[PDB]
Protein backbone atom coordinates (compact mmCIF):
# COMPACT_ATOMS: atom_id res chain seq x y z
CA UNK A 1 0.00 0.00 0.00
CA UNK A 2 2.56 2.48 1.26
CA UNK A 3 5.18 1.48 -1.34
CA UNK A 4 2.00 1.40 -3.97
CA UNK A 5 1.52 5.08 -3.02
CA UNK A 6 5.20 5.81 -3.03
CA UNK A 7 5.77 4.00 -6.79
CA UNK A 8 2.49 6.02 -8.09
CA UNK A 9 3.96 9.14 -6.61
CA UNK A 10 6.97 8.55 -8.32
CA UNK A 11 6.18 7.37 -11.89
CA UNK A 12 3.42 10.81 -11.79
CA UNK A 13 6.92 13.26 -11.30
CA UNK A 14 8.71 11.32 -14.14
CA UNK A 15 9.20 14.78 -16.01
CA UNK A 16 9.13 13.00 -19.61
CA UNK A 17 6.86 10.28 -19.93
CA UNK A 18 3.75 10.84 -22.01
CA UNK A 19 0.54 10.21 -20.74
CA UNK A 20 -0.18 6.60 -22.03
CA UNK A 21 3.25 5.24 -20.81
CA UNK A 22 2.56 6.94 -17.21
CA UNK A 23 -1.20 5.19 -17.67
CA UNK A 24 -0.04 1.92 -18.84
CA UNK A 25 2.41 1.75 -15.47
CA UNK A 26 -0.59 3.18 -13.11
CA UNK A 27 -2.61 0.07 -14.06
CA UNK A 28 0.44 -2.51 -14.04
CA UNK A 29 0.80 -1.14 -10.26
CA UNK A 30 -2.69 -1.52 -9.61
CA UNK A 31 -3.12 -4.76 -11.21
CA UNK A 32 0.57 -6.32 -9.53
CA UNK A 33 1.54 -4.29 -6.05
CA UNK A 34 4.31 -6.86 -5.71
CA UNK A 35 6.09 -5.76 -8.73
CA UNK A 36 6.33 -2.52 -7.86
CA UNK A 37 10.08 -1.93 -8.05
CA UNK A 38 10.48 -3.55 -11.20
CA UNK A 39 7.78 -1.56 -12.64
CA UNK A 40 9.03 1.66 -10.99
CA UNK A 41 12.41 0.57 -12.91
CA UNK A 42 11.05 0.37 -15.62
CA UNK A 43 9.16 3.46 -15.79
CA UNK A 44 12.64 5.42 -14.87
CA UNK A 45 13.74 3.74 -18.07
CA UNK A 46 11.65 4.64 -20.33
CA UNK A 47 11.67 8.09 -18.77
CA UNK A 48 15.64 8.04 -19.33
CA UNK A 49 14.98 7.26 -23.40
CA UNK A 50 11.91 10.38 -23.85
CA UNK A 51 14.43 12.66 -22.78
CA UNK A 52 16.59 11.41 -25.21
CA UNK A 53 14.18 11.91 -27.92
CA UNK A 54 13.45 15.73 -26.50
CA UNK A 55 17.22 16.11 -27.23
CA UNK A 56 16.53 14.70 -31.11
CA UNK A 57 13.40 17.11 -31.43
CA UNK A 58 16.00 19.95 -29.96
CA UNK B 1 29.26 19.70 -32.24
CA UNK B 2 28.54 16.52 -30.54
CA UNK B 3 32.19 14.34 -30.08
CA UNK B 4 32.90 11.25 -28.29
CA UNK B 5 36.68 10.53 -28.30
CA UNK B 6 38.24 7.35 -26.77
CA UNK B 7 41.06 6.59 -25.09
CA UNK B 8 42.50 3.97 -22.40
CA UNK B 9 45.06 1.05 -22.80
CA UNK B 10 42.01 -0.76 -24.18
CA UNK B 11 43.60 -4.69 -23.41
CA UNK B 12 45.36 -4.57 -20.17
CA UNK B 13 47.38 -8.26 -20.57
CA UNK B 14 48.78 -8.15 -16.89
CA UNK B 15 45.22 -8.40 -15.62
CA UNK B 16 42.93 -10.07 -18.28
CA UNK B 17 40.60 -6.80 -18.65
CA UNK B 18 39.47 -4.20 -20.75
CA UNK B 19 39.30 -0.33 -19.97
CA UNK B 20 38.08 2.00 -22.17
CA UNK B 21 37.81 6.11 -21.54
CA UNK B 22 35.22 7.95 -23.37
CA UNK B 23 35.46 11.66 -23.87
CA UNK B 24 32.73 13.64 -24.44
CA UNK B 25 31.78 16.89 -25.88
CA UNK B 26 29.16 19.19 -27.03
CA UNK B 27 26.42 17.60 -23.70
CA UNK B 28 26.45 17.36 -20.60
CA UNK B 29 26.55 14.26 -18.94
CA UNK B 30 24.44 14.94 -16.01
CA UNK B 31 22.10 15.58 -18.58
CA UNK B 32 21.91 12.51 -21.26
CA UNK B 33 22.87 8.94 -21.17
CA UNK B 34 25.89 7.31 -22.85
CA UNK B 35 25.98 3.56 -23.85
CA UNK B 36 28.70 1.12 -24.82
CA UNK B 37 28.11 -1.53 -27.81
CA UNK B 38 30.63 -3.92 -29.75
CA UNK B 39 30.90 -5.52 -33.09
CA UNK B 40 33.14 -8.78 -33.29
CA UNK B 41 34.83 -10.17 -36.66
CA UNK B 42 32.21 -12.03 -37.22
CA UNK B 43 29.33 -11.23 -35.27
CA UNK B 44 27.01 -7.93 -35.27
CA UNK B 45 26.41 -5.55 -32.73
CA UNK B 46 26.46 -6.33 -28.91
CA UNK B 47 25.13 -3.57 -26.59
CA UNK B 48 26.96 -4.09 -23.46
CA UNK B 49 25.60 -1.33 -21.19
CA UNK B 50 24.05 2.76 -20.69
CA UNK B 51 24.92 5.04 -18.12
CA UNK B 52 22.30 7.74 -17.62
CA UNK B 53 22.74 10.97 -16.72
CA UNK B 54 21.25 10.81 -12.89
CA UNK B 55 24.01 7.45 -12.82
CA UNK B 56 21.78 4.40 -13.24
CA UNK B 57 23.09 1.77 -15.32
CA UNK B 58 21.42 -0.30 -17.32
CA UNK B 59 24.09 -3.31 -18.14
CA UNK B 60 23.77 -6.61 -20.96
CA UNK B 61 22.45 -9.04 -18.15
CA UNK B 62 24.08 -11.88 -20.31
CA UNK B 63 27.71 -9.65 -19.27
CA UNK B 64 26.53 -8.00 -16.14
CA UNK B 65 29.01 -9.42 -13.51
CA UNK B 66 31.85 -8.80 -15.43
CA UNK B 67 31.36 -5.27 -16.44
CA UNK B 68 31.97 -2.04 -14.52
CA UNK B 69 30.63 1.51 -16.45
CA UNK B 70 31.45 4.61 -14.22
CA UNK B 71 31.16 8.38 -14.73
CA UNK B 72 32.88 11.50 -14.04
CA UNK B 73 30.14 14.67 -14.68
CA UNK B 74 32.60 16.66 -14.19
CA UNK B 75 35.17 15.63 -16.81
CA UNK B 76 32.79 14.63 -19.18
CA UNK B 77 33.96 11.12 -19.17
CA UNK B 78 32.70 7.74 -19.47
CA UNK B 79 34.49 4.76 -18.36
CA UNK B 80 33.81 1.21 -19.54
CA UNK B 81 35.77 -1.83 -17.38
CA UNK B 82 35.35 -5.65 -18.27
CA UNK B 83 36.83 -8.71 -16.72
CA UNK B 84 37.53 -11.74 -17.00
CA UNK B 85 38.46 -11.39 -20.97
CA UNK B 86 38.01 -14.21 -22.90
CA UNK B 87 39.19 -14.83 -26.60
CA UNK B 88 34.85 -14.25 -27.80
CA UNK B 89 35.44 -10.85 -26.34
CA UNK B 90 37.76 -9.73 -29.23
CA UNK B 91 36.14 -7.11 -30.93
CA UNK B 92 35.42 -3.09 -31.59
CA UNK B 93 33.98 -1.52 -28.65
CA UNK B 94 32.18 1.83 -29.22
CA UNK B 95 30.28 4.42 -27.18
CA UNK B 96 28.04 5.94 -28.38
CA UNK B 97 24.84 8.58 -27.13
CA UNK B 98 21.62 7.78 -25.70
CA UNK B 99 19.32 6.86 -28.98
CA UNK B 100 22.80 5.69 -31.20
CA UNK B 101 22.93 9.09 -32.73
CA UNK B 102 26.56 9.43 -32.44
CA UNK B 103 29.72 6.92 -31.97
CA UNK B 104 32.76 7.27 -31.06
CA UNK B 105 35.38 6.02 -32.87
CA UNK B 106 35.75 2.93 -31.72
CA UNK B 107 38.84 0.65 -29.72
CA UNK B 108 39.80 -2.25 -30.82
CA UNK B 109 40.60 -5.27 -28.50
CA UNK B 110 41.70 -8.69 -29.46
CA UNK B 111 42.17 -11.44 -26.81
CA UNK B 112 44.26 -14.87 -27.42
CA UNK B 113 43.04 -17.71 -26.70
CA UNK C 1 14.70 -13.08 -25.62
CA UNK C 2 13.25 -10.80 -28.28
CA UNK C 3 14.64 -11.20 -31.59
CA UNK C 4 14.92 -8.20 -33.92
CA UNK C 5 15.17 -9.03 -37.92
CA UNK C 6 15.80 -6.97 -41.16
CA UNK C 7 16.02 -8.15 -44.59
CA UNK C 8 19.27 -9.42 -45.16
CA UNK C 9 19.95 -7.14 -48.64
CA UNK C 10 18.02 -4.61 -50.49
CA UNK C 11 18.66 -3.41 -54.00
CA UNK C 12 18.05 0.49 -54.78
CA UNK C 13 19.16 2.85 -57.49
CA UNK C 14 19.93 6.46 -57.15
CA UNK C 15 16.30 8.57 -57.10
CA UNK C 16 13.98 5.86 -56.43
CA UNK C 17 12.22 5.17 -53.01
CA UNK C 18 13.24 2.54 -50.60
CA UNK C 19 12.02 1.18 -47.11
CA UNK C 20 14.38 -1.13 -44.83
CA UNK C 21 11.90 -2.78 -41.94
CA UNK C 22 13.07 -3.55 -38.78
CA UNK C 23 11.00 -6.51 -36.90
CA UNK C 24 10.06 -7.50 -33.53
CA UNK C 25 9.75 -11.15 -32.33
CA UNK C 26 7.92 -10.49 -29.30
CA UNK C 27 4.83 -8.26 -31.51
CA UNK C 28 4.39 -4.97 -32.98
CA UNK C 29 7.17 -2.72 -32.97
CA UNK C 30 5.73 0.35 -30.81
CA UNK C 31 6.86 3.91 -29.78
CA UNK C 32 7.81 2.55 -26.15
CA UNK C 33 10.85 0.31 -28.30
CA UNK C 34 12.56 3.84 -29.14
CA UNK C 35 13.17 2.05 -33.16
CA UNK C 36 16.85 3.73 -33.82
CA UNK C 37 18.55 3.48 -36.70
CA UNK C 38 22.66 3.68 -37.74
CA UNK C 39 24.77 3.47 -40.97
CA UNK C 40 27.43 1.47 -41.01
CA UNK C 41 30.04 2.28 -43.55
CA UNK C 42 33.64 0.55 -44.64
CA UNK C 43 36.46 0.83 -42.21
CA UNK C 44 33.67 0.53 -39.23
CA UNK C 45 32.54 4.10 -39.45
CA UNK C 46 29.17 4.14 -37.56
CA UNK C 47 26.87 7.12 -38.08
CA UNK C 48 23.40 7.57 -35.81
CA UNK C 49 20.62 8.25 -38.84
CA UNK C 50 17.20 8.09 -36.57
CA UNK C 51 16.76 7.92 -33.53
CA UNK C 52 13.14 7.16 -31.55
CA UNK C 53 11.17 5.88 -34.28
CA UNK C 54 11.19 9.28 -36.62
CA UNK C 55 13.94 11.81 -35.19
CA UNK C 56 16.46 12.97 -37.38
CA UNK C 57 20.12 13.06 -35.68
CA UNK C 58 21.17 16.57 -36.34
CA UNK C 59 22.90 16.77 -39.28
CA UNK C 60 21.83 13.70 -40.92
CA UNK C 61 20.02 14.65 -44.62
CA UNK C 62 16.62 15.11 -44.86
CA UNK C 63 15.89 11.91 -47.65
CA UNK C 64 16.17 9.55 -44.19
CA UNK C 65 12.97 9.48 -42.36
CA UNK C 66 11.65 6.85 -39.81
CA UNK C 67 8.10 5.42 -39.18
CA UNK C 68 5.76 2.90 -37.80
CA UNK C 69 4.14 0.95 -40.79
CA UNK C 70 2.25 -2.05 -39.95
CA UNK C 71 3.85 -3.55 -37.11
CA UNK C 72 7.23 -2.66 -37.55
CA UNK C 73 9.69 -0.21 -37.54
CA UNK C 74 11.13 1.50 -41.09
CA UNK C 75 13.83 3.61 -42.59
CA UNK C 76 13.11 5.24 -45.73
CA UNK C 77 15.04 6.78 -48.38
CA UNK C 78 13.49 9.05 -50.27
CA UNK C 79 15.05 9.84 -53.56
CA UNK C 80 18.58 7.29 -53.10
CA UNK C 81 21.95 8.76 -53.42
CA UNK C 82 25.22 6.51 -54.63
CA UNK C 83 27.11 7.28 -51.07
CA UNK C 84 24.16 5.69 -49.67
CA UNK C 85 25.18 1.92 -50.24
CA UNK C 86 25.90 0.41 -46.78
CA UNK C 87 25.23 -1.72 -44.15
CA UNK C 88 22.56 0.21 -41.83
CA UNK C 89 21.52 -1.35 -38.81
CA UNK C 90 18.28 -0.99 -36.13
CA UNK C 91 18.17 -1.32 -32.59
CA UNK C 92 15.06 -2.07 -30.05
CA UNK C 93 14.61 -1.13 -26.81
CA UNK C 94 13.20 -4.08 -24.40
CA UNK C 95 12.13 -2.91 -21.12
CA UNK C 96 15.63 -2.61 -20.00
CA UNK C 97 18.40 -3.60 -22.83
CA UNK C 98 18.76 -2.59 -26.37
CA UNK C 99 18.71 -5.63 -29.26
CA UNK C 100 20.03 -5.05 -32.17
CA UNK C 101 19.10 -5.86 -35.87
CA UNK C 102 21.72 -8.44 -38.02
CA UNK C 103 21.51 -5.32 -40.66
CA UNK C 104 20.49 -4.83 -43.93
CA UNK C 105 22.71 -4.83 -46.84
CA UNK C 106 21.92 -1.95 -49.31
CA UNK C 107 23.21 -1.81 -52.53
CA UNK C 108 22.63 1.28 -54.67
CA UNK C 109 23.04 0.45 -58.21
CA UNK C 110 24.44 2.83 -60.99
CA UNK C 111 25.56 6.75 -60.44
CA UNK C 112 23.37 9.58 -59.64
CA UNK C 113 23.71 13.13 -58.30
CA UNK C 114 21.99 14.22 -54.72
CA UNK C 115 21.68 16.28 -51.92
Amino acid sequence: MKEQQNAFYEILHLPNLNEEQRNAFIQSLKDDPSQSANLLAEAKALNHLQNEVARLKK
Amino acid sequence: DVQLQQSGPGLVAPSQSLSITCTVSGFSLTDYGVNWVRQSPGKGLEWLGVIWGDGITDYNSALKSRLSVTKDNSKSQVFLKMNSLQSGDSARYYCVTGLFDYWGQGTTLTVSS
Amino acid sequence: DAVVTQESALTTSPGETVTLTCRSSTGAVTTSNYASWVQEKPDHLFTGLIGGTNNRAPGVPARFSGSLIGDKAALTITGAQTEDEAIYFCALWYSNHWVFGGGTKLTVLGGGGGS
